[PDB]
């Protein structure tokens, strides 16, 4: 047998921002849902489109395992046909979703007592992303009729900003870690199966 | 329009770094806080210094974008509480006098020292040992020298001082558009937004004018019944038909007349109530108050505590080599953290102050979905409010039968009764005119009304005719009496505490009436009604988005403020002082002198 690599995705030491989330793609290989349950807490455990009880029946062309870290009142915000800051300008997910997010608490591994300033957001954004789509332009922000030429200041802003984790921020600011995986079957042949 | 999402941008930003400098200048503020070291004072300074400096700048840049231009009931209070920090709006040379004269206030306040005429060896000072003789004394002339001394080296040092402090305070009011410093203060409590909760700033005297008038008929009982014990002690000094003297009021300024109570104790058969030895007897401990107040706040149906409130905040003294001030303090440093400091000791005082600050912790925890700058209470009392009623709702009878301190084979007296309800009177009905006559003499002294020569007599004038207290011995002119109260030398207000003895006993009687309640009103508990909590719970968690006039319709259902709760709370002390005090006169007179032949 061969298994899929859902180590990497669960177990990895360092998670990316939100405005540059991971993206794997997997194929042919073994999917077991065993390993999935390495984790006691899943604080948010949320399946669309498939049964949430065990069904290995089913078999797939490409599976798509997307990693970020957002905050615990966000969490909410990665749902199909929410409006929000992270589900507006981050991350957004389409309405025909069939897939599995999941969310668990990295509190112990992701806050310092000085501060963890790498994790950074997107504030500000002239338009709505399209769904699965990413950015990562970091232009100064213009909310002004006069032109703003590269330098900021009055009505000019940068758009990324810091989240900042401690570790006595409250539960709803604590830092969270989120994976979705995505279920594609193409015209192809089917690849992704059981045991 | 185009401006709209100009500012929206702008209130983001500014939310976006405040949270972060607030909670950086707050933990720095309890570090310090927590021991006390050079270090620790020093990080405390840095902290507070770049969110002083962030706050002027973003103040200053905030003011390019008109009020009128701009409409979205929510914007608009932000942008116009961001607005309002015009203190720096005056030339630096008047800046610096101004803070020099303050700091000169405080600290001659601060290092006041009083000596004795028979031996200038000891000096005392005020809190170790002015306090303990005002409070638990005898002797008239012990009280009589100790006063005089105090109000001279008060007032001959601090009148100069204030006569430019209000010079000044008044161009600084004038500055920011407005009338003059009393409408500064005054300005805390308007109230504009939707229509028919509309409230203005010069109803605010009348209002408090009209429920003073409905205080009288009870406060004048009161003062007869102290009068008749007074004259006990003292025979030959205090006279049926006139007023009290100032020092045997039992206190430095005689603000509160609790410490009246061991001489004007109604009957001394049987004691008060105190579980003190209960607590012993059963060995409990500090964490056990903080879990049955956590449980009493849980059974109404209110929010438990957080996993880093046990963990975090510090509940007992720590016994070591550590150094804290001790104050009972509840700190909502933001990002969803709440503590709570206490040197917690086994006696009902700290189960009851343990009360108070966990209302105050309940009622933060309940408006912090809101923004930053709405992240406060609707007015100055409703935090006070909130915590006395809370304590006075855990501190009944049936509440501690329900414990298990008390039997329940218990019978209880109406004595009893009479004896704690004197109490409660002498704490409130005693310490309210002494707060609206020093707020009104403030007001009027700012209105550049009282002239500059007239203040002393004028005040005098006051007190011996709405509270009915007489001067022992005449000050001429060059003394400043009113200097020597904490919050008149130091800048603070004072009418907050009025409007919260007001707003404490509407908020006690709509959760009475809530709570399925007969009977008398001082033997009720909100514990076990799901109904108080949910009343309770819809306006706490309002904050300072909206007027307060909507909120409290929200809790009692009126727009205004109302006495009457106060007078059907002491009715029975008011029956029971009318038939004692039939011998007696009620009222005094103006014309008596204690110095004059
Ligand atoms: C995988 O997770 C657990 C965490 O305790 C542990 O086996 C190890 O630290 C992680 N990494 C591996 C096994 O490479
Ligand atoms: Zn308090």
């Amino acid at each position: 047998t061969n298994l899929c690599p859902f180590d990497e995705v669960f177990n990895a030491t360092r998670f990316a921002s939100v405005y540059a989330w991971n993206r794997k793609r997997i194929s042919n290989c073994v999917a077991d849902y065993s390993v999935l349950y390495n984790f006691a807490p899943f604080f948010a455990f949320k399946c669309y489109g498939v049964s949430p009880t065990k069904l290995n029946d089913l078999c797939f062309t490409n599976v798509y395992a997307d990693s970020f870290v957002i905050r615990g009142n966000e969490v909410s915000q990665i749902a199909p046909g929410q409006t929000g800051n992270i589900a507006d300008y981050n991350y957004k997910l389409p309405d025909d979703f069939t897939g599995c997010v999941i969310a668990w608490n990295s509190n112990k591994l992701d806050s310092k007592v000085g501060g963890n300033y790498n994790y950074l957001y997107r504030l500000f954004r002239k338009s709505n992303l399209k769904p699965f789509e990413r950015d990562i332009s970091t232009e100064i922000y213009q909310a002004g009729n006069k032109p703003c030429n590269g330098v900021a200041g009055f009505n000019c802003y940068f758009p990324l900003r810091s989240y900042g984790f401690r570790p006595t921020y409250g539960v709803g600011h604590q830092p969270y870690r989120v994976v979705v995986l995505s279920f594609e079957l193409l015209h192809a042949p089917a690849t992704v199966c059981g045991p | 329009s185009l401006i709209e999402e100009k500012a929206e941008s702008f209130l983001n930003k500014f939310n976006q770094e405040a949270e972060d400098l607030s909670y950086q200048s707050s933990l720095a503020s309890w570090n310090y806080n927590t021991n006390i070291t050079e270090e620790n004072a020093q990080k405390m300074n840095e902290a507070a210094a770049k969110w002083s400096a962030f706050y002027e700048e973003q103040s200053k840049i905030a003011q390019n974008f008109s009020l009128q231009e701009i409409q979205n009931a929510t914007i608009k209070r932000q942008l116009k509480a961001l607005q309002q920090s015009g203190s720096s709006a005056l030339s630096p040379d008047k800046n610096k006098q101004l803070n020099t004269i303050l700091n000169t206030m405080s600290t001659i306040y601060s290092t006041g020292k009083v000596c004795n005429s028979m031996n200038p060896q000891e000096c005392f000072l005020l809190e170790p040992g002015l306090d303990e003789i005002m409070a638990t004394s005898t002797d008239y002339n012990r009280r009589l020298w100790a006063w005089e001394g105090w109000r001279a080296e008060v007032g001959k040092q601090l009148r100069p001082l204030y006569e430019e402090y209000v010079v000044l305070k008044n161009e600084m009011a004038r500055a920011n558009n407005y009338e003059d410093y009393g409408d500064y203060w005054r300005g805390d409590y308007e109230a504009e937004g939707v229509e028919g909760y509309n409230y203005n700033r010069n109803q605010l005297i009348e209002d408090v004018e009209n429920t003073f008038k409905e205080i009288k008929p009870l406060y004048e009982q009161l003062h007869a019944y102290v009068r008749t014990k007074l004259m006990e002690v003292y025979p030959s000094y205090i006279s049926p038909t006139g007023c009290l003297p100032a020092h045997l009021l039992g206190d430095m300024w005689g603000r509160f007349w609790t410490n009246l109570y061991p001489l004007t104790t109604p009957f001394l058969q049987k004691p008060n109530i105190d579980v003190t030895d209960a607590m012993v007897n059963q060995s409990w401990d500090a964490e056990r108050i903080f879990k049955e107040a956590e449980k009493f706040f849980v059974s109404v149906g209110l929010p438990q505590m957080t996993p880093g409130f046990w963990t975090n905040s510090m509940l007992t003294e720590p016994g070591d080599d550590r150094k804290v001030v001790c104050h009972p303090t509840a700190w909502d440093l933001g990002h969803g953290d709440f503590r709570i400091k206490m040197c917690t000791k086994v006696t009902m005082d700290n189960f009851l102050t343990a009360h108070h600050e966990m209302g105050h912790i309940q009622y933060d925890m309940a408006y912090a979905k809101q923004p930053f700058l709405l992240r406060n209470g609707a007015n100055e009392g409703f935090h006070e409010a909130v915590g006395e009623i809370m304590s006075l709702s855990a501190a009944t009878p049936k509440h501690l039968k329900s414990i298990g301190l008390l039997p329940s084979n218990f019978q209880e007296d109406n004595e009893t009764e009479i004896n704690f309800l004197l109490k409660q009177a002498l704490t409130i009905v005693g310490t309210l005119p002494f707060t609206y006559m020093l707020e009104k003499w403030r007001w009027m002294v700012f209105q550049d009304k009282i002239p500059r020569e007239q203040w002393t007599k004028k005040w005098w004038e006051m007190k011996r005719e709405i509270v009915g207290v007489v001067e022992p011995l005449p000050h001429d002119e060059t003394y400043c009496d009113p200097a020597s109260l904490f919050h008149v030398s130091n800048d603070y207000s004072f009418i907050r505490y009025y409007t919260r003895t007001i707003y404490q006993f509407q908020f006690q009687e709509a959760l009475c009436q809530a709570a399925k309640h007969d009977g008398p009103l001082h033997k009720c508990d909100i514990s076990n009604s799901t109904e108080a909590g949910q009343k309770l719970l819809n306006m706490l968690s309002l904050g300072n988005s909206g007027p307060w006039t909507l909120a409290l319709e929200n809790v009692v259902g009126s727009r205004n403020m109302d006495v009457k709760p106060l007078l059907n709370y002491f009715q029975p002390l008011f029956v029971w002082l009318k038939e004692q005090n039939r011998n007696s006169t009620v009222g005094w007179s103006t014309d008596w002198s204690p110095y004059a032949d």
